[PDB]
RNA sequence: AUACCACACACAAGGGAUCGUUUGGCUCCUGGGACGAGGAAGGGCGCAGCAGAGAGCGAUAUGUGUGGGAGCAGCAGCAAUGACCACACGUCCCCGAAUACAGCAUAGUGCUGGAGUACUCCUUGGAAUUAAGCAUAUGAGUAAAGGAAGGAAAAGAAACUAACGAGGAUUCCCGUAGUAGCGGCGAGUGAACAGGGAACAGUCCAACAGUGUAAUUCUCAAAUGAGAAGUUGUCAAAAGGAAGAAGAUGUGAAUCAGAAAGAAAAGCUGAACGAUACAGGGUGAUAGUCCCGUAGUGUCUUCUUACAUACGGUGAGUAGCUGUGCUCGGUAAUGCACAGUGAAGAGGUGGCAGUGUGCAUCUAAGACUAAAUACAACAGGAGACCGAUAGCAAAGAAGUAGGUUGACCGAAAACAGUGAAAUUGUGUGUGGACCCGAAUGGAUCGGGCCCGUCUUGAAACACGGACCAAGGAGUGCACAUACACUGCAAGUUGAGCAGAGGAAGUCUGUGAGGCGUAGUGAAGACGGAAAGCAGUGUGAGUGCGACCCGAUAGACUUGUGAACUAUA
RNA sequence: UAGGGGCGAAAGACCAAUCGAACAGUCUAGUUGCUGGUUCCCUCCGAAAUGUCUAUCAGGACAGCGCGCACGCAGAGAGAAG
């Protein structure tokens, strides 16, 4: 909408756009501000008015999170994400405490013992440069999900395992759905440590009682 | 709507509680004496060197008659308001007497 | 104008009317909370917060709740055997404006 | 006749070069310049925003105002040799 | 992971950054390896190629050649090696320029200030190695 | 149809679509908020070995000092006697507030002027538009024009609310509320206290200064003197500190080889190794270990901040009143002015005019004040944003080339990639405008008027359309609503805000308000049926540019014009 | 000597190819009951050009005739016989 402009009206056999004033450039009689012309404005101009967030309520939020903790521990649900469990013995794995690991080098010996080659090579492997104008802005690389680690109480692990590729981290007092059930589908595949598997009891209750962590909320 | 549902009589109740009496301020100190008495002793000082103004005059010379009520009508339309009116028709009747 | 509905009144037809958004709103909360840390190490062991008064709220709708006021008063004070300069040392807060007509209101202030 | 011979006669000039802004603008009876109101003290009221950003500071070169906000960076530190007297002031 | 937030991780300036490279950054640019010899010789693992110092070519059309350093590109990033070189329909033969990091050093010229610039990088691991 | 016209296919022309790419734009957040008589901002002119534009710099037009250290892009010459870069300093032509000046203060030195003005304060003040016409009203105390200041500005410690069992400076957020009311009672307009929070801080002058001596401020001298201001009244006390924050910069792990194939391996295949570092960028195809970093760790430099005296209850052309004009939701006057008139020392107020009388609450006509709040230029970080007819007008010497008498107006152009259609030539085939149905070795047979659009009615002697590519029109927010889907249910809820957490996500508290749990009347007053609340979306109404394009007109400027033409 | 103003031996003539009210720029994307345009496929259902009121007659609103979702259900655009 910069440029000054105005319609030549009737009886000049042309078309009633506006067009621009000017003189002694080929920008001359040209067509203005309308939509349908060059260098003009756009129909309905995005603004930043808009609605970006969403609600959900709260009582909703407390029970997907119930459920997607729950189907973690189905076999049928972990499989069918495309997490692999050939060689892993038993669902769900709880690692004990009096883990004194703090080297990278040792962390990984233990998680292969549990099984978990197939499923951290199956992650190595994965990445490749996206699809698309994604790649231009901030977007090149994608992987693909592998185990979360979930923990509780302050230990040195967590800082052995995260640089292995596909391995992910979150306290149980607040963990999100995003981590759970990535993309909308149910049953990643957890790590539990021993603290955070006995806090489950404190945060979701017992059947038809009343959570003292969640007030207002039963199952 | 959630509004004028009790009558008159039960919102004029009251709660019972036991109350402080108010802390009287009676005294007045002997500093505080001589400076309101110079306060007015200025003023008399300020009369004796000047005199009155022509409203006050016109004024004065109306309760001279006894012409009461026309004194009081006039002072009303000069100051404004009645309450200043009574007042200073106080005084000037004073300082005649 | 067609139909039935609840006749229109929506106020925006003045053209010089402001629009304000709240996308800084994660981002202050993180600043008074940084504010708050690095002013509670300037007087580091004492609390950041002064004591105030209970008094009763104002209406006939809430006269059965009491809630935090602005201040001590120079009765209440001098009642529990302090002085004014004293008791700003230790952290009370103090409101000379405030006015006692209650025994009650006098004694939970003590 | 309005048009074409008219043009023939066209040859007096009453605009010259301003001695302030630069811009062929000053008329030579008025004794007034139509870009910048010289002799006026102040500038002349630009028309509108898209015009008077054409003649902002920060169109030209700025000599002054950059160096004085390297030197306040510097702490204004002065010429070596004089440091006592910045010093004792 | 990065988790300090005044270096950026953009694409645009990444690239800006590095093709706008002037002064020292600029000498960064032109590092190579040393071979498994020279880092018992010296202390260092890299340097930055300079005329005259000797150059294994380890990938490209001229793979295992060895030979001279004659010249260093600066604004377009190549160093040109004795020997390594193509023929026009002319018959007359130009130098190709091949990228630092594809150069690995097998010995040093040590004319000039180089004696100096390696001990003065010597010096600056051992001075925070030994704390 | 030998050669014209049309169509199909192959090759050569002609143009720049499409796909692949991007040292640019835009939006949000955080920091910053740094000019001038010591000559600014803006304009002009000069300076290179070969030098037009642009960049950099002033006749010292690549000088000095500190920290580094290898080349100067072409050609000729230079360089460890220091190439080039980074930090500071020195030098800095002419015009311009432009001043050898104007106004003004002090014992004296001096100060102001111009630039910028997004955000804040003070004045002045429209019309288009809506009311389906229009004059009060609306748009709107908005636009425009003037004055002024700072990193914020303004405001600020009750001549304040309230009628409770009361509270207690100012500013900001949630809310009372599209309510009480104002209104050709039409269209439309429209606040306050409470209740829940962020941040918190109070003080000065006058009234009212030692009289057994102006004890007070300044100048010159001197080691104790002269003089100026002032009795129309001067003079009312502490150093001091470690904390807190922002930058700059050093260091920083671990790989080799091969068949086939390619211009080139980092791919693929086997064997290893690092991780508190698998963020991201560069290398001749897709790299943890080839190069720059990153996680982790060192140093250094700046900035911010902190103890003393004496006091009260009368601040005048003011408050108020009469008339008048503007203004506000303020209504028998909410605030502000002008003219007449004009107080008391005791006065002001308690949302409806007057008079009286108790009761409650305050103290005007002098001043200062932090934090919590707003937003350009310039710098830094992010993104479900745009990808060269898009995104800023501008991805190159863009406010440029170029243009107006003037105020002012204003383009195109990415890769030495790919290479579509319109349109042209040559060769080879098939037809005489072309489509649909059905066929021959071969003449052809049957059916069909030119599309889009307003219209009772178009093949029309109704209008738009020469041809091809690319762009091109029901969207966003607020408020009620009916339906479909979801959780809980006499209840329900992501208000703001706090606590946790390598964090614009998520989890947990505290805790208002709103609507519902039953209605009737203008009201005093009375009382007796019917599941709701909050979301995710769809159809639809109203207000904002409101599906896209289009008037003749109206107003406003401290903007321009008598080079053509009129008259002195 | 400059725009609701100038200048005119008067024609509403002339004031930079513009004058029964100049030019530049802004308010402003002024308003429009009027003209033009409004971009993919198949399946199923399917109108009205009438009445009342209107500064109403090239426009609206209310009712009548379509469609969608449908709680439910003895009815019918035809005859007889009084
Ligand atoms: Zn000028």
């Amino acid at each position: 909408m910069r440029h000054s402009a105005k319609s030549w009206g009737t009886g000049r056999a042309m078309a009633r756009v506006p067009r621009v004033r000017a003189g002694g450039t080929r920008r001359a009689g040209q067509g203005a501000n309308a939509n349908f012309c060059r260098g003009g404005r756009m129909f309905a101009p995005t603004n930043v008015n808009r609605r970006w967030n969403r609600k959900t309520l709260l009582s909703i939020r407390r029970y997907a999170s119930a459920m997607a903790v729950a189907a973690t521990s189905i076999p049928a649900y972990v499989e069918g994400r495309g997490h692999r469990i050939e060689q892993i013995e038993n669902i769900p794995l709880v690692l004990s405490n009096k883990i004194d690991t703090e080297k990278t080098k040792e962390g990984i010996k233990i998680l292969y013992n549990l099984g978990l080659k197939e499923e951290l090579d199956k992650v190595e492997e994965s990445k490749n440069i996206r699809a698309g104008k994604g790649k231009w802005r901030n977007r090149r690389y994608v992987l693909k999900k592998g185990p979360l680690f979930v923990y509780t109480s302050e230990t040195s692990f967590t800082k052995a395992i995260r640089n292995i590729p596909g391995v992910d981290t979150e306290r149980v007092e607040n963990l999100s759905i995003l981590d759970l059930a990535p993309g909308g589908q149910a049953g990643r595949l957890i790590i539990w440590m021993e603290d955070a598997f006995e806090k489950l009891t404190e945060i979701y209750g017992e059947m038809n009682e009343e959570s003292k962590f969640k007030k207002g909320y039963t199952m | 709507m959630k509004i004028n549902k009790l009558n008159n009589a039960s919102k004029a109740l009251s709660y019972p509680v036991k109350k402080l009496a108010k802390t009287e301020k009676a005294p007045l100190t002997e500093k505080q004496q001589r400076s309101k008495e110079l306060k007015k002793f200025a003023m008399s000082i300020a009369r004796e060197v000047g005199g009155l103004a022509p409203y006050e005059l016109r004024a004065t010379e109306l309760l001279r008659r006894d012409e009461d009520k026309r004194c009081k009508k006039f002072m009303k339309k000069r100051l404004g308001s009645l309450k200043m009116a009574k007042k200073k028709i106080e005084l000037l009747a004073e300082e005649m007497r | 104008m067609r139909g039935n509905q609840m006749l229109p009144n929506n106020h925006f037809n003045k053209g010089s009317m402001k629009f304000k958004n709240w996308f800084n709103q994660p981002m202050r909360a993180l600043k008074r909370k940084e504010v708050r840390e690095q002013k509670s190490k300037i007087c580091y062991p004492n609390p950041l917060k002064k004591l105030r008064p209970v008094v009763r709220c104002c209406s006939m709708r809430y006269n059965k709740k009491v809630r935090l006021g602005r201040g001590f008063t120079k009765m209440e004070i001098e009642k529990a055997g302090m002085d004014i300069k004293y008791a700003i040392s230790v952290g009370i807060a103090v409101d000379l404006r405030r006015k006692n007509k209650n025994e009650e209101g006098l004694e939970e202030n003590v | 006749s309005k048009g074409t011979p008219s043009n023939g006669k066209k040859n007096k000039r009453n605009h010259t070069t301003c001695c302030r802004c630069g811009s062929v603008s000053f008329h030579k009876q008025k004794g007034k310049c139509s870009s910048c109101a010289y002799p006026e003290k102040k500038m002349k009221k630009m028309q509108n925003r898209k015009a008077m950003l054409k003649k902002t500071t920060g169109t030209g070169k700025m000599r002054h105002m950059k160096k004085e906000r390297i030197s306040r960076r510097a702490g204004y530190p002065g010429n070596p040799i004089l440091k006592e007297i910045r010093n004792k002031i | 992971m990065k988790f300090n937030k005044n270096v950026t991780a953009s694409r645009r300036k990444n690239r800006k950054a590095h093709f706008t490279s002037i002064g020292l950054e600029r000498t960064k640019l032109m590092n190579a390896p040393l071979s498994k010899d020279l880092k018992e010789e010296y202390g260092i693992k890299r340097i930055a190629v300079r005329p005259g110092d000797m150059v294994k070519v380890v990938s490209g059309e001229f793979k295992k050649k060895e030979g001279v350093v004659m010249k260093v590109n600066r604004h377009d990033i190549k160093i040109e090696v004795e020997g390594c070189f193509v023929q026009k329909e002319d018959g007359k033969k130009i130098n190709k320029g091949i990228h630092p990091s594809n150069l690995r050093i097998i010995k040093l010229s040590m004319e000039k200030d180089r004696a100096e610039i390696i001990n003065k990088k010597v010096e600056a691991m051992k001075s925070e190695v030994k704390a």
